[PDB]
């Protein structure tokens, strides 16, 4: 079992929608490019029914039963627990739940072909104004990204995600979101 | 509830 | 409110205990100077005290903030800062002075005061220096070889190098005339690979 | 069960 996560070029704009949030440091994107909604959701279907008919390491892939909304989906083995339960990080979405062992499966391999699309992004340009992210901050960014497609421009490339210019297109003035946190006081410049 | 946001 | 957590000077060298372990690029000790074990009964006790009474403390979770917290593991309340605040309501806290994350309900946090917070935080993140994992993620084989080396132990931390969020340590088993460097073992048993 | 090993 391999796997990868989308690829980028440095200055790539592209549009996404934020699948999972946690601040204006870490949030989640689908890259809207590729056909990627629509891949993800074919291979979704297919999980639904492989699923419908598993040893735990830590970093390795599986299906997991995800019971927000009660379906099965791609995911990473994050953490063990002495209970006996995992901890999984859903890998298309972005966010980590606690399961039971009847909530795993193993993955098929033609499962991995799909990208791995929850891209961890950070918001470029920008730092807390003490040590942490306050939550007036983080409920202003999702403020700014609730039903939303905005464009993306990737500025910087790590191994762990991708720090992004956010910008929204929804109507003839464009508004960049870094702007809204700076002009708000709710965020330092950085950089 | 389903993926909301988590403050962190 | 302000805090500091222990510090160190680079090659220091100091006896610790583990109190928490996640892998080997994550675990949790306290450092033996300063009368630290002692000093961190005595607060502990001294926020017993203070969580026992009724009323409690109203108190406003915000990310990074410091507080008291019950820990259900012992049925005592420790010292905290919130990690997360979860869409229930309930609120996730690092434990300062152990390093382990607990979810709490809002009647499981008390606001800390300032005289609380003299003592340095105890639970100092620390990582083996020179080692990595084969692939890419610490395995529950590596990890649990690696805890078999430290429980119920008391081992001689050298402080290697110093980071903002902890320390790369060398730990060395001194408990009979033969050492143990507790790396040797991971590497020698084929469970982690030589870095640097 | 305490504080015990989780493994990350």
């Amino acid at each position: 079992l391999e796997w990868t996560w989308v690829e980028f070029t440095v200055d790539e704009t592209v549009d996404v929608v934020v699948c999972m949030m946690y601040s204006p440091g870490e949030f989640y994107c689908h890259f809207l490019k590729d056909d990627a909604l629509e891949k993800l959701d074919d291979l979704n279907q297919s999980l639904a029914d492989y699923c419908a008919q598993f040893k735990a390491e830590i970093g390795r892939p599986c299906c997991a039963f995800f019971s927000g909304d009660g379906n099965w989906y791609r995911a990473l083995v994050k953490e063990i627990l002495p209970s006996g339960n995992v901890k999984v990080h859903f890998v298309d979405y972005g966010n980590v739940e606690e399961v039971t062992t009847d909530q795993l499966q193993a993955i098929l391999p033609q499962f991995l072909l799909l990208p791995f699309q929850g891209m961890q992004c950070w918001l470029v340009d920008i730092q807390p104004p003490n040590k942490h992210w306050t939550k007036e901050a983080t409920a202003r960014f999702q403020a700014c990204v609730v039903g939303l497609k905005l464009q993306a421009r990737v500025v910087e490339i790590t191994a762990n995600g991708v720090g992004v210019e956010l910008t929204d297109l929804s109507t003839p003035y464009p508004k960049i979101i870094s702007d809204v946190l700076i002009r708000e006081q709710l965020v330092l410049r950085c950089g | 509830a389903g993926r909301g946001l988590v403050f962190r």
